């Protein structure tokens, strides 16, 4: 499928719209992205905030100022000519019921599908908690794609500035494991589609891999037969500083 | 008379097409916006007026504060013609709207027109004229056409928001009569005892 | 499981590289060069 | 598209699932029975006038007894040729899944020809010809080995109508984080 | 003297983007924040000014299209004034030209605190932002001539030449200042998300060598031994060793696939 | 008004001298998160290493809590706090603090901080100061060799 990248500028400036704004008592702040959609990989160079207010009790509440859309673009058109509204960023992880109706409000406005950015401000998960989800036909459903990070000289030389492999992904593989405990117990309190349908896939697709173990094994001595001559290779690069700096001790006694 | 900033909430549910105005009144309220624009525009040398459609279209806002009327004319013609009204949800639109404009010292007032009831209960608007009350927001109700076949369900919203003149509260009641559609709020207290016209 | 006590022999001798390296070159310096 | 709104009136619905009835019997595309309990096809109409044939249809494929396909559909109906070729393959796709599920402990989903012998009531000859027809279809992976007399067969079908492994699963997955985190443990150490 | 400008980890970015797009032209940005005293520069938020081909004159500063942004940035949660703007001189140092300081000139009258920022975001690549800002003089601790800038530590003068010609003699179009950054520990990981998503990626590159592993262990022995016979003609080392060590990294990779 | 608030951060250090006050510590360590004046917070960093003076192990309550923020002028009088509190005879834990401090923080303010502490530490015997001021004087970043330079200053004066 298509793939989302993110220059760190669009996701530092939405982590501290939070703060800026002072936004308190379990809000959410809502803000455009810019960039080209028409491509394979969705790059996001540009990114603003909008005020938006909608009622906790009341889902079917919701207002969002149409001028700023407007004044962004004749912003951006006499700045950069390449940027276009390709949809719109929230505040939290958590998808709420409004996505849709905010998806209306945009379709007119974008000449492509809207993308829908999901970026956490707490960053109480592991790894990339930004997530990014693209809206299609089902009514509708959001299509996640993963999401990278720009490599460029105008984006990572800053971060560089600013802040100056297993064990990691491990930690990984538990986070997406206990989401998967709690959806089946609290599937059992309400009870006594789509999850059931795709958990049975995992099981049948580690019991399985130890039918493959007698030809795994096959690769994995050659892995210490490039070990063997790996270290071996390390001796002349430590033999010969032994006798560069046997030489350098007869230099210093004949001096 | 002095800055305040205007708020115009339309009706696009199914008995606005009627024929209490020529052609389709879902049309007519074209003109209205129009009237009330060249009426405030004129009297304050910075003033604006918004829109916002709450009727079958969800809570959504056609146009917000501006001096243009390009724009708000050509989005009327392409919005929803048919749905449902709902006056809890579309007041509250409106509050949140007024935080938006340019001027802080400009007057609070939200002015509605109401084609059909709504199904609603009357209960959600007790509690909504307290909120508008407390916050000093002007509301100006318009009620026609609804009157033959119906009761007025907004009376029960005036009777809590109840206000003299002088700040808010301001209910309105137009004849079925053989007259002109801007003429019926002309009449009315509403672009009336201020400073030019 | 024998491929893995020959690298280990590896890393001993790299460690035992490191117990005397410097350690005679140690009085260089203390005492006064030309 | 008819329950949400555009004439949700009874008058339509019972001409429909009169032609419901016809294709879930006749069409061998999406399981059998499993559609049907879905949709409130059967609670909507009544049980008698030629509608209970919809209710054997479960009671034909799990037992597999002769004298209930025989008394499942008359001459008014059977008479179309459509239905008689497949009248075998309603009950093979049936009695093959449920053997792959009882047969299944860890890693051996196999079968032989003597548990589909039993199952179908057919020799050897019918056995390869019923099955690979469902596997071309996409329902399985697998095969079949008429030498060895054993069938291999993979994991296809997502069998829907869950419940049973739920409670199951749940302790699998323990498992499985339970082993990660003692791993992960061990690779923070050393 | 020496005078400490904090600005926000925000507003870095922004500068650096918008004058790294356009390589040419020399474009210009507005700036917000707060101060302390005379003595500290804050910058929180910077805006961008629209582009125009003259090159930063006193016909490229449009006061219509200021006057529209700056309501609506009222309420977006910006309290703060207009601090300054920030300059681009792509390919050279940190200086300021005769029409740069006329231009300068022209927004005494409006606000006196307002900074001028001179920033190379060509030269910035190596992963130190060479930055300066110019401060316009507001006085209130200076009248005629004072001392002002307290905290003088860290940078020197540098720039190029006429700035550090007069210092405390002229202050008042232009003298030196020094670039200063202010962090929180929410900011801090908010730049280090680059290390389930990374795991399945990092099992891409193990994916497609399982078909080359034969091809991929046979080029890199082969390679060694034509390697290890030029240090037997030599009577090298480095060639040899940044050649084992990328075969030592790969080895431990496919382990950890198992 | 952070004009005459240089010297009151910096009046109110020298009679917390010795013993001093034990609110005096919660309330001057607060209030410095939450001034946003540049000499108000630098001085009441200072201050706070005049709060306790002589108490050793005493004070790990105060230099746990300067050292744990994320702040730059903060991390800058911790590193005086263990200077006073260990001045004269001192601990071998406390120069062990001070060395991490000059080596993981990238402020340049803060490593010559914590290398100019390591004279009043040492006062006790000035014989083996210059040991370690001849291994960190060496190194790079110039600030860290002005602070190693008046290391034997301080103690062998």
């Amino acid at each position: 499928h298509e793939k989302v990248t993110i220059a760190p500028l669009v996701l530092l400036s939405a982590l501290d719209h939070y703060e800026r704004t002072q936004t308190k008592e379990n809000k959410r702040c809502v803000g455009v992205i810019l960039g080209d959609a028409n491509s394979s990989t969705i790059r996001v160079t540009n990114s603003f905030a909008l005020p938006f207010e909608e009622d906790e009790k009341n889902s079917d509440v919701w207002f969002l100022d149409h001028n700023y859309i407007e004044n962004m673009n004749e912003m951006c058109k006499k700045i950069n000519a390449k940027e276009k509204l390709i949809g719109w960023y929230h505040s939290g992880p958590k998808l709420r019921a409004s996505d849709l109706k905010i998806n209306e409000l945009f379709k007119k406005y974008t000449q492509n599908n809207p993308l829908l950015l999901i970026v956490d401000v707490k960053q109480q998960g592991v790894g990339l908690p930004t997530d990014a989800y693209v809206a299609i036909e089902q009514e509708k459903t959001f299509l996640h794609l993963p999401c990278t990070i720009e490599a460029e000289e105008a984006e990572e030389i800053g971060v560089e500035h600013l802040l100056r492999i297993r064990l990691t992904n491990q930690l990984k593989s538990l986070k997406g494991l206990q989401s998967k405990l709690k959806d089946v117990v609290e599937y059992l309190d309400k009870v006594i589609h789509t999850i059931l349908g795709k958990l049975q896939d995992v099981f049948n697709l580690n019991n399985l891999q130890k039918a493959l173990t007698v030809k795994t094994n096959d690769e994995l001595m050659v892995i210490y037969i490039s070990n063997l001559v790996r270290s071996i290779i390390a001796f002349d690069d430590l033999i010969e500083n032994k006798i560069q700096n046997k030489k350098i001790q007869e230099q210093r006694v004949k001096d | 008379m002095v800055l305040e900033a205007t708020v115009l909430v339309i009706d696009n549910s199914e008995y606005s097409r009627n024929g209490d105005f020529p052609r389709t009144r879902f049309e007519a309220q074209i003109d209205s916006v129009e009237f009330i624009f060249q009426a405030k525009r004129n009297s304050n040398p910075e003033n604006t007026v918004g829109l916002i459609s709450g009727a079958g279209a969800n809570p959504r806002v056609l146009s917000t504060f501006t001096a243009e009327f390009g724009k708000i004319l050509a989005g009327l013609h392409d919005t929803q013609i048919e749905g449902k009204l709902h006056m809890a949800t579309a007041l509250q639109i409106a509050q949140l709207t007024l935080k938006h404009r340019q001027n802080k010292v400009q007057h609070q007032r939200i002015v509605a027109f109401v084609c059909s009831p709504i199904s609603d209960s009357r209960d959600e608007l007790i509690r909504l004229a307290k909120t508008l009350k407390k916050n000093n927001v002007a509301v100006d109700i318009i009620n026609f056409g609804e009157i033959e076949q119906n009761t007025e369900l907004l009376d029960e919203f005036i009777a809590a928001v109840n206000n003299p003149q002088e700040e808010t509260s301001h209910l309105l009641t137009v004849t079925p009569g053989p007259r002109l559609l801007y003429e019926n709020i002309a009449s009315s207290p509403i672009i009336l005892e201020e400073g030019s016209s | 499981q024998v491929f893995d006590e020959r690298i280990k022999f590896a890393n001993q001798l790299h460690d035992e590289y490191l117990v005397s390296m410097r350690y005679p070159e140690d009085k260089k310096t203390q005492q006064n060069e030309k | 598209t008819l329950e949400p709104s555009t004439s949700i009136t009874l008058a339509e619905r019972q001409q429909l699932a009169y032609d419901l009835s016809i294709s879930a019997l006749l069409g061998d595309k999406i399981y059998n029975f499993g559609e049907l309990l879905h949709h409130p096809i059967m609670e909507t109409i009544v049980n008698d006038s030629n509608y209970d044939w919809l209710f054997q249809l479960l009671n034909a494929l799990t037992v597999g007894d002769f004298d209930k396909f025989d008394s499942l559909i008359k001459v008014q109906i059977s008479k179309i040729p459509i239905l008689a070729q497949h009248e075998s393959f309603l009950r093979q796709k049936i009695c093959l899944m449920t053997l792959i599920e009882t047969v299944f402990v860890k890693n051996i989903r196999m079968l032989s020809f003597e548990d589909i012998s039993k199952a179908t009531h057919l020799p050897k000859d019918n056995v390869e010809h019923l099955v690979m027809r469902a596997i071309s279809l996409g329902l399985l992976k697998g095969s079949i080995d008429q030498v060895n007399e054993l069938v291999t067969i993979s994991w296809v079908q997502p069998r829907i109508i869950s419940g049973d492994q739920i409670t199951k699963m749940k302790d699998r997955l323990v498992e499985w984080n339970d082993q990660v985190e003692k791993l992960g443990k061990k690779m923070e150490a050393r | 003297t020496k005078e400490t400008v904090y600005i926000s980890s925000i507003a870095l970015l922004k500068m650096l983007k918008h004058g790294r797009a356009g390589v040419p032209m020399e474009v210009m940005g507005l700036m917000l924040g707060e101060f302390v005293d005379d003595y500290t520069v804050n910058v929180v938020d910077v805006f961008a000014m629209p582009q125009s081909g003259t090159g930063v004159s006193v016909e490229a500063v449009d006061d219509v299209f200021q006057a529209k942004m700056m309501d609506m940035l009222k309420q977006t949660g910006r309290d703060q004034m207009v601090v300054g703007w920030y300059h681009s001189h792509p390919g050279f140092g940190c200086w300021l030209s005769s029409v740069d300081v006329n231009t300068q000139k022209s927004f005494e009258q409006l606000n006196s605190r307002a900074v001028a920022v001179v920033v190379d975001p060509i030269q910035s690549v190596k992963g130190k932002v060479v930055i300066d800002a110019f401060r316009l003089i507001d006085t209130g601790a200076l009248i005629n001539n004072l001392e002002p800038r307290q905290t003088t530590s860290n940078t020197g003068l540098l720039n190029k030449a006429n700035i550090q010609a007069l210092i405390h003699g002229l202050n008042r179009h232009y003298y030196s200042l020094n670039i200063d950054y202010h962090k929180t520990a929410k900011e801090t990981k908010m730049l280090m998300n680059l290390h389930y998503e990374e795991k399945e990626e990092s099992n891409l590159a193990a994916t497609k060598s399982m078909v080359k592993i034969a091809e991929q262990y046979s080029k890199r022995i082969e390679e060694e031994k034509e390697l290890t016979e030029e240090e037997l003609k030599t009577r090298p080392k480095k060639h040899l060793s940044e050649t084992a060590d990328e075969t030592l990294e790969n080895n431990i990779v496919s382990v950890l696939t198992a | 008004s952070a004009t005459s608030g240089e010297a009151a951060a910096l009046g109110m250090g020298l009679c917390m001298l010795g013993t001093g006050k034990p609110e005096a510590i919660h309330d001057m360590f607060t209030y410095s998160q939450e001034t946003q004046h540049g000499n108000i917070t630098r001085g009441l960093a200072v201050g706070l290493a005049l709060i306790n003076y002589g108490r050793q192990e005493l004070a790990d309550d105060l230099i746990t809590k300067m050292l744990a923020s994320d702040e730059s002028l903060l991390r800058y009088g911790g590193a005086f706090t263990i200077a006073l509190a260990y001045a004269g005879t001192g601990n071998n834990s406390a120069v062990k603090r001070l060395l991490h401090v000059a080596v993981s923080d990238s402020n340049d303010d803060v490593r010559r901080a914590a290398v100019i502490a390591l004279g009043f530490v040492l006062l006790r015997d000035y014989t083996t100061v210059p040991r370690i001021v001849q291994l960190l004087s060496k190194s790079h970043n110039a600030h860290v060799r002005c602070g190693t330079a008046f290391a034997l200053g301080i103690a062998c004066a």
